[PDB]
């Protein structure tokens, strides 16, 4: 049947789960609002690898110009919504 | 209650909606050659194992 | 396809059919079927698009499988009778195989799944050869072996075809699948009366061929293969909308139109043999066929559907297609009921 | 008192793949107007072969990488 | 001339018109001979004449 | 808008242009002829001649004959003292009871 | 059933014995209807090809009528022949089997007891 | 014998009349770029048949007496109204473009039919291949909705694939300011309301999408405004082309037979121009459609199939 | 499928309920198996267990109807001493129709099935009494 | 029927069941069609040879002729199937009725 619709709460679990698997982010202090660089201490390339996982997660291509701004998990959830038109 | 609902409900409406469902089943196929031919095997076995048409 | 090649291929299809009809040897009858199947595939793939390939691939697999069963029945009959004559079979197991084989080539349920598919994937002209001329050969063999055909087997297929045929077409909007399921339902009437009176099988087959041919010809005239596409005809050829109305009403068996004759004569024969329940079930079940014929008239002739602006450009050109035999076929397909007793010529 | 005739919304009912949409047939799409489906993308790659350097015809020191279709 | 082009049916195809009328005449002549011949042989066999 | 379609037309009023219209047609010449044929063949022919035709039907279903026939039998069967009506409608001499 | 009518003559449109029957008279109502169908085809042919229905191509319409009547006449000859054969076979079989078709013993209504059901 | 399978078998092939001079030339260029006059000259010097650009009333010229019919029998789309109110709410913009594409398609079918049957070349002014440039400008200027563009591609994608491209593409290039200059002293006041950006979009589409794609399948020639002034130079370049690419090299009798059988039948050509896609710009109501069609059928010489209209002097109907 | 029916019409009506119930349950089970045969083949399950799970649901539903019908109609002719009465099959048929409503979890389906199965079951008994024919041997 | 007829008829059924149950490859299901021809050929040859039906001895030869006119035809579609999709998988022939 028609698959269940994408909802902003559904996306949120996907992003955090993907970040949880990452071995450089400490699961203790990974909040939906935490920052990759300042809070989690990740470097530029560490940030690039995370964005690559998100492409595998949702199966679509993210340009480099956009990934330069996805500096925290929140905007990732926003960005996914904008692409799938998940206003929710 | 009687003219617009229960006389409609029993004869016209139910006889109609049963056909609609029976039609979706017989046409809810996916055109997969693998699945059709497997159905032929079932029909050939049924024609003998149960109905003894070969006799 | 070079125009010379098209004729030679067409003449081979007829030769395959004609060989089955005039043969008195189970070997030639099989050769006729093989020759027919050989020269029918290219006509399906006369355009070389992915849907024609799938249709041809599905059509080849079904008929070749059917042929293996028909040749197997011929060999078992040879063992148990030691002769090749095209007459009643001399073994119950061979008759079951031949009956299923022929039922596969005709498209009678439950071996029906390919008929909606092949027709949808081939041109309108190709579909006309598939749903009219390809029943002549499989029917001319049932006409000669009906004494040995099992009663319960043949009638079961007919009751399944009229049911599967009626329900399937309710859900279709493509014209090539409405006619695909209309074919299946009509096979049920032809094979239901075969055990009782083969002459009425021919009459039901002749009327079916004319009405089917008339339907396809009018579809080809406007190049319409969908329900909506056929809805613009009232804005191009209003005379063509009425002919579709009359033919569709006749195909539904409504009196006083020719399409009522085969149903009327079939009921008579079955009742004379004390078969009251089956004709009643067949007759009522045929109301399914009449319903999805009536939707075409509603969208085609009895109402005016929305048109398009570019439709005005077509008003200025004549209908240049051949439409061969169409004026004659339309008359024969609506105004033959007064000449019903002429069916005796078929005997 | 112009009589009612089918509007655009009425006609759309008959535009779908099937008359009675279900859970399954929701995603079915109407066939192409002309029955021709779009050709598929890159499917089959040419075989790649090393024609050297240890070959009688490679003069010993020619790694000729070829892409063959058959 | 009215039309900008010459219609394919601008003038009668007198070959067609000749053949069309010839076939109709032949068949009526053939049929009328057939019925007369049928009537005679019908009387001859039944002996009434 | 959703499509191109003419606006709703407004019903013509035949008295707008032809104050003496009979309502049959917009053409005063033809309209007058439509009224005449309806009135002549309808009221002057079918109803009048048809009514006269019915009134003088020749003894519809022998209702008059049966009256004069009953008088003769009652006249005949009272002079001879016979019963007016016999309780048996068939002659017993030509009936064979099942037993 | 009559396919193998013990007469050989297979694949003949009108066997030679069919010449012993009265041919259809050209004033046959059946034949006139068949001809009328030809005329209807002609009008339809004009209409679908966008020609004055009643007037265009009189030469063509005359051919529709004649072709329909020509074929119609021969089908009436065969239609009448088959039925004539049906009775010929039906009666001879009765004649050859007296026992299976016994003459009945008829009683008059003054001797036949029928139940009576009042309507009240 | 009306062309068909029998005429072909009897020995009426296309190669028997095709020559190295039988070419299909097409002169493109932005608005007011001289393509109108230049294409007229190329036909005469090379002795080809010239086809004036297919406007709203092109189809009228091809049927009946050739006089244009009233506007309502041509969709009611008005070219000037597009200039006056390109962003109108009655969808005149797309109905005009949708109508025009069918006109070019019908004209292009007319060109190929002449080329194959007679063997003489032909010169066209734009064609179905270069028609998208105007649609591209309209979409980028907010004149046609997104759904309109999708409809155009579907109609195009099912028709343009049946026809062969032109032999030679002659592009006349003129910078946008020059086009604006050549319009001001051109007369017609409606065109004067054309914005520059509209011409730039046509220019951008023409060079960037059209010219790049035609070169790989056709022989493209580009000329400036001054070069276009003299047609003798262009007629020299054309006559010395090599014709060593494109699908016209691998067409034989069998394939041109399939093509010719299509372009002689005008209803098979226009088949998909009216796909039942209910776009508000091209949809027509039943009552309006019925009204117009009954008016058209009573125009002079339109009641019956051409040749059977008695009111226009036709005779011998009862034997025809 | 001939022997099972013969074992059902060779038992006196209204007597030997246990023997008749087995026959009807077998006939019901066979019908549910054929339905599950095509359903499995045409609509392939997503796992092996989901296939036998599907077959068990369909076969059980058809055997439940066959069992109740044969049971209800056998006693009703036993209780009323009316063996040759189509009313017994009418009670039995509607009883079977009710179960189809229960296992499908829909009162409407149970309601509709009771009438149509009940009418169908009654007509079956009438024809056996009167000797109707569904597949009549050719005679003329 | 001697014990050999059991194996030839058993072989025909195995091919028949093999054909009706497709796995993925279309070429794998084309062999089963050729396999059925070989069964019928042998079974006819045993029947005809055993009874000394002399003129029938040409029947098995004619059988092979149309046995290969299908294989040739069957491979022709396989070429056209793989051209469209690049492989002869049967799951790609699902455009119709879906
Ligand atoms: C019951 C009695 C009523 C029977 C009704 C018969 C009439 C059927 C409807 C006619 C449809 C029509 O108008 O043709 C358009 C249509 C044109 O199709 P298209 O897609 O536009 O182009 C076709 C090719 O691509 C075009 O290829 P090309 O351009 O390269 O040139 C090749 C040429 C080729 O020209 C030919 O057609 C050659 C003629 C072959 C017939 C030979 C007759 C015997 C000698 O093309 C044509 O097909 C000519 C146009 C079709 C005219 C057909 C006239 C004869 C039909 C009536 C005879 C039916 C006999 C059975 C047909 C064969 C069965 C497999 O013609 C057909 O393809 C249909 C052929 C007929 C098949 C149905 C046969 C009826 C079966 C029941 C028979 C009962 C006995
Ligand atoms: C047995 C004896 C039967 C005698 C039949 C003689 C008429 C058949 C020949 C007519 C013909 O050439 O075209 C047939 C036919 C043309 O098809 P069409 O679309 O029906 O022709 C209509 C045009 O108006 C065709 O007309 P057109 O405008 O193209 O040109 C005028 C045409 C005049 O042709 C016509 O009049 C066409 C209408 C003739 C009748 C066609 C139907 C066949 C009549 C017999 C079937 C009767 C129905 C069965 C009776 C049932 C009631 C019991 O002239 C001729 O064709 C001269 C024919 C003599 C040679 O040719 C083929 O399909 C290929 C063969
Ligand atoms: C050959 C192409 C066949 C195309 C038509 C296929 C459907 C035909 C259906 C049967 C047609 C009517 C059969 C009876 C008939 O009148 O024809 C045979 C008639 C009568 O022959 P018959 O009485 O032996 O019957 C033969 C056909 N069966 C047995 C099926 C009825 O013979 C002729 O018409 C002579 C024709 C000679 C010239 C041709
Ligand atoms: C030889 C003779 C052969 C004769 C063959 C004739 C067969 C004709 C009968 C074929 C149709 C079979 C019956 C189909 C019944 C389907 C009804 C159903 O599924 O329930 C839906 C419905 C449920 O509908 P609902 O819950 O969706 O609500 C209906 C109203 N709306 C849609 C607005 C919400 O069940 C019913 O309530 C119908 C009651 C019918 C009662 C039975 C009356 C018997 C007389
Ligand atoms: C729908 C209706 C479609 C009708 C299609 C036309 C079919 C009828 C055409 C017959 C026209 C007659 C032609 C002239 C007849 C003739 O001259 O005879 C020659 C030939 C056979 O003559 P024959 O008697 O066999 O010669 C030996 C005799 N010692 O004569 C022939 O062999 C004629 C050719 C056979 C024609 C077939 C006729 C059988 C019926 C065909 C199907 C139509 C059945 C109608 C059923 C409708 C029921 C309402
Ligand atoms: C007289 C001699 C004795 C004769 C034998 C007497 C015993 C007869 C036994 C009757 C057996 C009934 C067979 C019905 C098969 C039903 C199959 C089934 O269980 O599934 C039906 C379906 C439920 O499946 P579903 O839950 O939807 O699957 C998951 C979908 N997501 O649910 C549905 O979709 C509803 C449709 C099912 C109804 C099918 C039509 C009725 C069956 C015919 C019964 C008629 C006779 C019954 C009365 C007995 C007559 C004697
Ligand atoms: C579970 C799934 C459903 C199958 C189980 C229910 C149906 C089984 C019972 C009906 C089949 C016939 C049973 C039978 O074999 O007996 C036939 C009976 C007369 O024979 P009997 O007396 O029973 O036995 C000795 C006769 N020498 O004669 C009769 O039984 C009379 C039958 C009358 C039927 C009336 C039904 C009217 C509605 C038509 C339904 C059938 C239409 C579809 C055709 C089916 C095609 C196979
Ligand atoms: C004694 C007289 C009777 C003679 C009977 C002859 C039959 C004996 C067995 C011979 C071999 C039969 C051919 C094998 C059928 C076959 O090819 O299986 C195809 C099919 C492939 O399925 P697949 O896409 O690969 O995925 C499987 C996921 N379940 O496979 C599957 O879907 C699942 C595996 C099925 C394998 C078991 C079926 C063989 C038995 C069939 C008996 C039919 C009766
Ligand atoms: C036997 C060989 C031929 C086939 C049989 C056909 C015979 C009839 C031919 C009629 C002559 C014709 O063609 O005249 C046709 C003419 C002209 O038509 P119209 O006036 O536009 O018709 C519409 C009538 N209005 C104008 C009033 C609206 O109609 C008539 O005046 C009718 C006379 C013929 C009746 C049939
Ligand atoms: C019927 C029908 O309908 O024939 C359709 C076409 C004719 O169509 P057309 O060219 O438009 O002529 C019709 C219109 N005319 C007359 C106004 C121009 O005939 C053909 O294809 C006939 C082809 C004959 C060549 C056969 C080659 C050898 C075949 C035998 C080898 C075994
Ligand atoms: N909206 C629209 N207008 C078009 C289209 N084709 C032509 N036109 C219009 C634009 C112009 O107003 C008019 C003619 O354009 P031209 O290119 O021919 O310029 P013009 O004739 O004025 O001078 P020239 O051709 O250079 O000699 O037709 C089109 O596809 N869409
Ligand atoms: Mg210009």
């Amino acid at each position: 049947s028609d698959a269940p619709p994408l909802t902003l709460e559904g996306i949120k679990d996907r992003v955090l789960y993907v970040l949880k698997l990452y071995d450089k982010i400490d699961p203790e202090k990974l909040s939906v609002n935490s920052h990759f660089m300042k809070d989690l201490g990740l470097d530029s390339l560490d940030q690039v690898e995370i964005i690559m996982a998100m492409e595998d997660e949702f199966g679509f291509e993210i340009p480099d110009i956009d990934a330069e701004k996805l500096m925290c998990p929140q905007e990732i959830v926003d960005y996914i919504a904008d692409k799938k038109d998940v206003y929710e | 209650l009687l003219d617009l609902i229960w006389l409609e409900a029993i004869l016209p409406k139910t006889i109609s909606l049963a056909q609609m469902k029976a039609s979706t089943l017989v046409t809810n196929q996916k055109g997969l050659i693998k699945l059709y031919f497997l159905s032929f095997l079932i029909t050939i076995l049924i024609s003998m194992i149960l109905f003894n048409f070969h006799e | 396809m070079n125009p010379i090649i098209f004729i030679i291929i067409l003449l081979t299809i007829m030769l395959g059919t004609i060989i089955v009809m005039i043969s008195s040897h189970w070997l030639l009858v099989w050769i006729g079927f093989e020759m027919n199947m050989l020269a029918i595939i290219p006509i399906m793939m006369k355009n070389h698009n992915p849907r024609a390939t799938e249709a041809s691939t599905k059509y080849f697999l079904t008929q070749s499988t059917a042929s293996m069963l028909l040749m197997m029945a011929v060999i078992i009959n040879l063992m148990f009778s030691g002769q090749w004559t095209v007459m009643k079979l001399f073994n119950p197991m061979a008759s079951m195989l031949m009956t299923m084989a022929l039922a596969m080539k005709l498209g009678m349920a439950p071996f029906h799944f390919w008929v909606p598919e092949v027709t949808q994937g081939i041109p309108l002209s190709s579909g006309l050869i598939l749903l009219t001329w390809q029943k002549l050969a499989p029917m001319s063999v049932l006409y000669q072996i009906f004494p040995s055909i099992n009663l319960n087997l043949i009638l079961t297929l007919s009751v399944l075809s009229i049911l599967i045929g009626g329900w399937g077409g309710l859900n279709q909007t493509q014209l090539r699948k409405i006619m695909a399921y209309s074919s299946i339902a009509h096979m049920g009437w032809m094979t239901a009366v075969l055990p009782y009176n083969p002459t009425m099988t021919l009459l039901n087959l002749i009327i079916y061929i004319i009405m089917t041919s008339t339907m396809f010809t009018m579809f080809m005239a406007n190049s319409t293969t969908t329900t909506l596409s056929l809805s613009h005809t009232w804005n191009k050829t209003p005379i063509m909308t009425v002919l579709i109305l009359a033919t569709l009403l006749s195909m539904g068996g409504l009196p006083p139109l020719s399409g009522f004759m085969p149903k009327w004569m079939i009921i008579q024969e079955m009742t004379k043999n004390n078969s009251i329940i089956l004709p009643t079930f067949m007759a009522i079940t045929a109301l399914l066929n009449l319903y999805f014929y009536m939707r075409l008239t509603y969208s085609t002739t009895l109402t005016m559907f929305p048109s398009t602006n570019n439709m005005k450009m077509k008003w200025q050109f004549p209908l240049m297609k051949k439409m061969t035999f169409l004026p004659t076929m339309v008359v024969l397909s609506t105004m033959m009921l007064p000449l019903t007793p002429m069916l005796s010529v078929l005997e | 008192a112009r009589q009612w005739q089918p509007d655009v919304e009425w006609a759309e009912q008959y535009g779908g793949a099937v008359m009675y949409p279900t859970k399954e047939t929701a995603h079915w799409k109407p066939p192409p107007w002309n029955d021709v489906d779009p050709p598929k993308d890159t499917l089959v790659s040419n075989l790649t072969l090393n024609f050297g350097p240890q070959h009688p015809a490679a003069h010993g020191v020619l790694r000729l990488v070829m892409e063959l279709s058959g | 001339k009215f039309y900008i082009q010459e219609p394919p049916h601008g003038s009668p195809n007198w070959l067609k018109v000749g053949l069309t009328l010839g076939t109709s005449v032949f068949l009526w002549i053939y049929l009328i001979k057939q019925h007369n011949e049928d009537v005679l042989e019908y009387k001859r066999r039944n002996g009434l004449e | 808008l959703r499509w191109q379609e003419d606006p709703e037309p407004e019903d013509e009023n035949l008295y707008e242009k032809n104050p003496d219209s009979h309502g049959y047609d917009k053409d005063p010449a033809v309209d007058i002829w439509n009224m005449r044929v309806v009135f002549f063949f309808g009221f002057s022919i079918v109803l009048v001649l048809g009514s006269t035709f019915v009134a003088y039907l020749p003894d519809y279903r022998m209702q008059e004959w049966a009256r004069r026939e009953a008088e003769r039998l009652v006249k005949y069967r009272e002079a001879h003292g016979l019963p007016i009506m016999e309780s048996n409608c068939f002659d017993p001499s030509k009936i064979q009871l099942p037993e | 059933m009559m396919t193998g009518r013990q007469g050989r003559a297979t694949f003949q449109f009108l066997p030679d014995e069919a010449r012993s029957l009265p041919p259809p008279k050209l004033t046959d109502p059946r034949l006139a209807f068949v001809g009328f169908l030809g005329y209807c085809s002609g009008l339809i042919d004009n209409a679908i090809r966008r020609r004055p229905v009643l007037l265009a191509g009189l030469h063509r319409q005359l051919l529709y009528i004649t072709s329909f009547v020509f074929v119609g006449y021969y089908l009436l000859k065969r239609q009448d022949y088959m039925y004539a054969v049906r009775d010929h076979d039906m009666f001879s079989y009765i004649k050859s089997h007296p026992e299976d078709f016994p003459e009945k013993d008829k009683k008059t209504y003054g001797e036949v007891f029928e139940e009576f059901h009042p309507v009240r | 014998l009306q062309y068909g399978p029998l005429a072909y078998i009897l020995g009426e092939k296309a190669t028997k009349k095709m020559t190295e001079k039988s070419k299909l030339i097409t002169v493109d260029g932005n608005i007011c770029s001289g393509k109108s006059k230049l294409a007229k000259e190329i036909a005469e010097k090379l002795g080809l048949k010239h086809f004036p650009e297919a406007g709203i009333h092109y189809v009228d010229s091809t049927t009946g007496d050739g006089k244009p019919l009233p506007v309502q029998f041509s969709g009611n789309c008005s070219l000037e109204k597009f200039y006056d109110d390109p962003k109108s709410n009655d969808g005149n913009s797309y109905r005009l473009q949708a109508w025009l594409y069918a006109s070019r398609l019908l004209q292009y079918a007319d060109a190929l039919e002449h080329l194959l049957s007679t063997g003489q070349g032909v010169v066209l002014e734009r064609s179905i291949y270069s028609d998208f440039v105007f649609l591209e400008a309209m979409y980028r200027q907010g004149f046609i909705r997104k759904q309109c563009v999708d409809h155009y591609n579907q109609v195009k994608k099912v028709t343009i694939c049946e026809y062969l491209p032109p032999h030679v593409v002659v592009y006349v290039d003129v910078p946008v300011p020059e086009v604006q200059s050549r319009i001001q002293k051109k007369g017609n006041p409606h065109e004067m309301k054309i914005t520059s950006a509209y011409l730039q979009d046509i220019e951008n589409a023409y060079k960037g999408t059209f010219l790049p794609e035609m070169s790989e399948k056709c022989e493209v020639l580009q000329y400036s405004a001054w070069e276009a002034q003299d047609a003798e130079k262009v007629v020299e370049d054309i006559e010395y082309l090599k014709y060593d690419k494109g699908p016209w090299l691998d067409q034989n009798d069998r394939k041109l037979h399939k093509l010719r059988m299509l372009v002689q039948d005008k209803l098979e050509v226009l088949n998909y121009t009216s796909i039942p896609v209910f776009l508000p710009e091209v949809t027509v109501g039943a009552h309006q459609s019925d009204q117009v069609f009954q008016e058209f059928t009573e125009l002079p010489g339109r009641k019956y199939r051409a040749g059977y209209n008695e009111d226009v002097g036709d005779k011998w109907i009862w034997l025809k | 499928a001939k022997t099972v029916l013969r074992q059902y019409w060779d038992i006196p009506e209204g007597t030997e309920c246990h023997r008749k119930t087995y026959a009807t349950t077998s006939i019901g089970g066979a019908a549910g198996l054929v339905v599950s045969a095509y359903s499995v083949a045409l609509k392939t399950p997503t796992s092996f267990l989901e296939g036998v799970a599907r077959t068990g649901r369909y076969t059980f539903t058809a055997a439940a109807i066959g069992a109740i019908f044969g049971l209800t109609s056998c006693i009703s002719a036993q209780v009323r001493e009316k063996p040759d009465d189509p009313l017994n099959y009418l009670i039995g048929g509607c009883a079977g129709g009710l179960i189809l409503g229960a296992r499908t979890r829909s009162y409407g389906i149970g309601a509709a099935a009771c009438a149509y199965m009940g009418l169908t079951a009654a007509l079956v008994k009438m024809g056996q009494l009167e000797g109707w024919q569904v597949f009549a041997e050719p005679k003329v | 029927m001697s014990m050999v007829y059991m194996n030839i008829m058993m072989a025909f059924t195995v091919s028949l069941v093999g054909l009706l149950m497709y796995r993925s490859h279309l070429m794998s299901s084309l062999l089963c069609l050729e396999g059925m021809m070989l069964s019928l050929f042998v079974m006819a040859a045993l029947t005809i040879l055993n009874s000394h039906f002399t003129l029938a001895s040409m029947m098995p030869i004619i059988l092979l002729v149309f046995a290969a006119c299908e294989a040739a035809l069957g491979l022709s579609l396989l070429v056209m199937v793989s051209n469209t999709y690049g492989t002869d998988y049967v799951q790609n022939l699902n455009l119709l009725q879906c």
